[PDB]
């Protein structure tokens, strides 16, 4: 019998001395966004190096 | 009380006929005496499996509400 799925949202708790602190977070690799890469480069008159 | 003839029933579809012109509880006790008199015919005494079909016939719906069950 295909019985249905009824499922609340249940709100997820805890208590005051269940509350873990928290852990304090060391640094990884330094956060970069930028990189350089090579191109090509082409002198005026538009032709290639 | 078609229902009731329908299976031959002849006399006591007419008392509860005739009684419903005045409705009157004086003459009603019939009716209580009459709801006695069907109990001492017995136990249906049938079979577990379709006794139990009785309670396992199910309909499940994707239709209902959700506000209603949410609430419940």
């Amino acid at each position: 019998k295909t019985i249905p799925t009824f499922e609340p949202k249940e709100s997820i708790l805890k208590k005051l001395e269940d509350i873990k602190p928290e852990q304090v977070k060391k640094q990884t690799k330094l956060f970069r966004i930028f990189e350089p890469r090579q191109l090509p480069v082409y002198r005026a008159n538009g032709e290639k190096e | 009380l078609d229902n009731m003839r329908k299976a031959g029933l002849t006399d006591i579809p007419k008392m509860i006929q005739d009684w419903l012109v005045d409705c009157s509880i004086e003459k009603f006790p019939l009716m209580a005496k009459i709801y006695s008199w069907s109990f001492h015919v017995g136990f249906r005494k049938q079979k577990m499996l379709d006794a139990a079909l009785d309670q396992l016939k199910t309909e499940y719906t994707e239709d209902v509400d959700d506000e209603m069950y949410r609430e419940y």
